[PDB]
């Protein structure tokens, strides 16, 4: 999250609490189909990585 | 710049112009020792100070 914020233009100090509960680290897996074209879209599967309780209405970024 | 940039990665240097921070923290220490010794001592004695009459010949 800090890396994303720094890339977007916000640099959080290294020593900070940063105790958030609305985000979850996830791994996304996809099946690259044969003859895949540049503009096409595919379905993905998102699975929690840490100790997140649920991903009910989350958004993958 | 039109290049692609990841959001969640650790922003490692990737191209020629990228800059990186180096912490030297170098510490090397080597030691070597060797020794050798050799001592020999000998000391022999023999004396009568009184010789029997029958042994005076030798
Ligand atoms: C590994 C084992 C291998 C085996 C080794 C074999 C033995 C290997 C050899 C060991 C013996 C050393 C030889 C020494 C004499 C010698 O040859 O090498 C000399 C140079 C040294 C080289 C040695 C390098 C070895 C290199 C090392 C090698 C080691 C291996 C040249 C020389 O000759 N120098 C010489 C010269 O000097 P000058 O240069 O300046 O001129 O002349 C002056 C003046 O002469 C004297 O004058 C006196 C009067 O004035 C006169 O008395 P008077 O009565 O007349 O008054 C008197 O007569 C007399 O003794 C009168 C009478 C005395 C009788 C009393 C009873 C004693 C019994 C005593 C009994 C002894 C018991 C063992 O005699 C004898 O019967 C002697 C006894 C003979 C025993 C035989 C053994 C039977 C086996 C009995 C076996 C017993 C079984 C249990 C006159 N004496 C002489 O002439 C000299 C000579 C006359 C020879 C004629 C007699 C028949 C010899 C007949 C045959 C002998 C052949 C060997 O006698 C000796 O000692 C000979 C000793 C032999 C012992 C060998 C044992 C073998 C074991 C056998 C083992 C296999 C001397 O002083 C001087 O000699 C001296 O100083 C010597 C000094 O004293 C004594 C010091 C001894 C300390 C131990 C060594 C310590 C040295 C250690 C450091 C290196």
């Amino acid at each position: 999250l800090n890396n994303m914020l720094s890339q977007l233009g916000i640099t959080v100090p290294t020593g900070t609490n940063m105790q958030l509960k609305n985000v979850a680290a996830v791994m996304v897996t996809a099946s690259y189909p044969p003859f895949a074209r540049q503009g096409q879209t595919i379905d993905v599967v998102v699975s929690s990585m840490g100790n997140a309780k649920s991903l009910r209405g989350g958004t993958l970024l | 710049n039109y290049g692609y940039q990841p959001l969640f990665e650790d922003r490692r240097p990737r191209n020629i112009g990228d800059t990186l921070t180096i912490v030297l923290q170098e510490n090397v220490s080597a030691s070597k020792s060797s020794s050798a010794n050799a001592s020999r001592d000998g000391k022999t004695s023999f004396g009568f100070d009184t010789v029997p009459r029958y042994l005076q010949g030798l």
